[PDB]
């Protein structure tokens, strides 16, 4: 299905707020970035500019798996059920807005 | 006032001057009398012999944690004949 | 939000208040007693001997590990209920009273 | 209301000084760009040519709903009252340099 | 009255020095940031780059209340009477400098 | 379970209630019996008199680092007559 | 600044000297006795049972809680006077003498 | 004195090397920028195109008081003697590339 | 990569797993024991009295100095072998077991 | 030998996420930059753009020492044995595609 | 003599891991900081970034006393004889690389 | 470095070994006896009543004040000699033997 | 010298060898004679039975805090017949 | 074995069971005969009446600090007629 380009700012922002704050036992963006098959080396030169969740996305889009779906089944495999509930609607929305348009032809 | 843990810190200070340094017996049976048990008091006593830390501070704040009034501290400072202490926490009312 | 109720979300809690019921759970290793009381749905310990050690290390940094754990177990929604019902059940009446003066019996 | 062209130099610059102070917590030109129905990669582009609030109001100035009416009711939604209590005078004045000079000349 | 844009570097710096150092019982920037109606999650993703009092301002200007006045009456409700006395003149000054200019028309 | 360091933290809690506050002798002969040596124990002892840190916690975790089983903890809680402890770590098996 | 006087600001105090009259108030819970001696204009305790606890915990980090409190009560301007006048009145003559050898009687 | 244009390449570079080491405790390009009477958001902009010292001397080079005389007595105020004991030679030499070549050619 | 063996490279190790064998070496100054155990080919101490205090500093920031050291001594290739060979030889059997359950004897 | 221009993108990228990541005993780019005879401020005003290692190569290219074996001998001299191993091959390679090619005349 | 800009990375690093380390009788950076005439707050909001000794040097460089022998004579004066010995040579060296060079004109 | 000799520098000492000759000086206030035995060239006490107290308080943090003092008096170069010559002279033969088994007589 | 707290740490060392371990009585009446009071010395006595901490150290430094000279230490080392101690603090003058 | 402080901690434990709780005189004149002096043993005796700390532990470890062998402990466990103890430290040799 549809790639990351699907969802933007607003959501890429709220998604930052949640995965950017490093945590002790729950999964932060690093635990994610790893689940998107990034190297111990690539990950550090991420933890560098602020909004790494956001850079992480930009960086995992021009790659393989990068589905919006992948991003979601990943978020749940990683039990961040908080992010899901709260961004749930806002993502399904940003999709019925890509598929929505990107159609006249 | 109202709750143990709402005592002004000097009031608690003057009152952790009593019970604290106050007869290994005169205190120990106030503690055992705080609705506590064998095992618990073993911890709260250990605390005594570490860098000056009011064993009654700890006993008091831990009775704080359990929603203890201040009327209950007063009560058990007479029903235990330790008036020497409540003398101060009536200078407050 | 404003009207804290046993239906609201923990991770939605004012950052002022947290640093406040931090002072209850924070001293006398209070939060260790809470950390192990937090259990997944399976029943298994949420945080284990190793996780706990992580938190303990945040004293050399000066961080309310009541908070660092509060936030962190916030990432599973857990109702402010689950918090008191776990506060009461573990004898932390003073803090759970601050949350919701409902189920806070008296000795 | 009327085409964006109405707005002179002054404000198209102040409008930019304000909306492109990028802040990941509140509402910047991106959170606007996405309210003007721009796609992700579309913003990632604007995120280049510095002064992107301007360049946003350009790649928009000529589009479906693109009006000053919109830009105003759009900053009204995002609640950037910062800018509404500041450009509000210069703008209801810049509508009457294109209104009070478009029934004669 | 006048928005945050009114006061800059110099003052925004001195403001930082005071509220950036976290304290035990007096109010630090967080206590403020909260007073400026920010969420527990937004606040954390602030405590992240240095100068968050300065970031806090940039992020509370493109929002509602953002007055210089609100900033002050808040500082005083928060009893940081130290920051007031010492930045007092420096603020009144940086306003008699915005209002001063931003006038020839 | 299986290794010391695999004990659920309450079970280790209840068992750091025993050995910890339990006779400076009844403990120290359990420690000395953990295959350790004079100099090591001097460290692991110091830790007692610092902001409540289970001396058994650190003794046990340090036997953890050493690939200690759990059947060796129970073993040595009998062969040392400290049943009072193992009573809890059999409430798990 | 340089000529410290009963008119200057506490929060204005060289960070070298603070780490110095720290050594006076710091040991023997000296600062606890000062903490509770600091009172708002109302009369009510400035720091309460809970605040004090906070400071206590900065020994685990190795921070002069004399300082951590000193800085922190500096956010109310309180003159270096208010400090000795509260140092003397609480019998800390040795540090008070360090500040200003004026009002420091002799047993 | 004379328009900024006088200053060759060399110095407008070293000038930048020195004034845009950002230090929030002493005096950087911003603390200068503010002495060249730039607004807040004006600086937040400069804070973008890296080498903002330069870009500041551009957005200034043509303005009311903007001269080399000013830039110097402005560095002198800030007390950035750092740079006065270092570009002082190259600059009273760069005044005589514009002076000793502007009465003939 | 996936099949971790005594021939692979340290600095090639999954960032999930390091934050995990972090929790072995990390507490009780466990890494301090490792740091000085790390020796150049010459024989001389790799990190010395000063280097080590640098790492210590990274607790005020909240950083696994097991990691910050791990990565950092990764810039000389050292095999995952050299790791356990130095883990075992320093009695850190629990972590070295997680690496490669080969040479991890039983008391 | 030949100039940096030889080795392109592929390795410049890898090369980067080794030395862009700051180390306590090892050599980060800063250590390297130092070696390629770079002033203080030069290094700092480079510790800015993300990917300074690239921005280092780029700055020390139209410069004296500018060799590739030059950089290569440096890396080995700074005790970065790790880079010249996951990278060594790939460089003696990007040296071929330049030597063979661009030499059809 | 010359400004700190002279000595770079190599020593700034060493220098750092001497004075970064807080001691009880000796001079840690804070002692130094003090002597380079820095206010209270200034020091504390400097006790933040890792490597404050560096962040100290760079704050006290675009500043008055800013010499190298000035810092040098300070260290000597604060009784840190250890530093000017495992470092002394390394500095009258990074002063050469700057005297000889940057003086080809 | 490796061949520890009465000419090398204290602050140059492996951080493994310090935490080792720490265990000699550390207990029984052993370092107190050391601390006061450390004298500047003038003759006057190096550390005074006040400084001493500082070190004492690093027991609440869990740090070898042997070390924190050792490192700290390292900032005056003092030879490993100066150390034993002050170890022997104060009857700390067992640690001074670990340093250099030269001047370590036999009761 | 000048003030109590300005005694060189070994001088106070050798002097806290005396008063410290020196007759529960021959000490206690020196302390009670330091212008103190019943309540206060209850604290400063408690401290003795904690990891080696000179009760005279603490009594001395606490007299320090109150601007005590050193001629008042010598004075009350004779007017209390404890010359055994002052004989060290005259090896300084 | 070789040095005092190289005694395995149980062996020193069994040996701190003897001399420790062992006749305030049968002990005191082994101490006095450890090459010590009046002042010194004042300290090392005070330690006895604090939270269970082997006064022989500290006397032993302190002889450790001064490079005492183990053949000198055995020596002075016969030349003092306290065989009761060395009977364990020969179960090692």
């Amino acid at each position: 299905m549809l790639p990351l380009a699907a969802l933007n700012m607003r959501v890429r922002r709220r998604l930052s707020l949640f995965l950017n704050v490093r945590t002790q036992v729950a999964a932060d963006w690093t635990a994610l970035a790893e689940e998107m098959d990034f190297e111990y080396l690539e990950i550090r030169q991420l933890e560098t500019q602020a909004d790494p969740t956001g850079r992480l996305l930009d960086a995992w889009q021009g790659r393989p798996g990068a589905s919006v779906g992948r991003l979601l089944e990943l978020l749940t495999k990683l039990g961040r059920d908080d992010v899901l509930l709260e961004l749930g609607p806002s993502i399904e929305e940003d999709c019925q807005k890509y598929i929505a348009a990107a159609l006249e032809h | 006032a109202c709750y143990i843990y709402q005592l002004p810190s000097w009031v608690l200070d003057d009152l952790c001057r009593n019970m604290d340094a106050l007869s290994e017996w005169d205190w120990m049976e106030f503690a055992s009398y705080v609705i506590t048990d064998l095992t618990q008091l073993r911890k709260i006593k250990s605390m005594e012999w570490v860098q000056g830390v009011s064993i009654t501070r700890e006993l008091l704040w831990w009775w704080g944690m359990r929603q203890a009034t201040v009327q209950q501290l007063v009560d058990l400072l007479c029903r235990l004949e330790l008036y020497r202490a409540a003398q101060i926490i009536l200078n407050w009312k | 939000m404003g009207p804290i109720t046993p239906s609201t979300y923990v991770r939605c809690l004012n950052v002022g208040l947290i640093r406040k019921l931090s002072d209850f759970i924070d001293p006398q290793e209070g939060w260790k007693k809470l950390a192990v009381a937090i259990k997944k749905p399976s029943g298994d310990d949420r945080y284990n001997q190793f996780h706990i050690r992580r938190f303990e290390a945040l004293l050399q940094t000066g961080k309310s590990p009541t908070s660092e754990l509060l936030f962190d177990w916030g990432t599973t929604n857990c109702t402010v209920g689950d918090l008191v019902d776990l506060l009461i059940q573990n004898e932390f009446f003073a803090p759970a009273s601050l949350l919701l003066p409902d189920a806070v019996p008296l000795e």
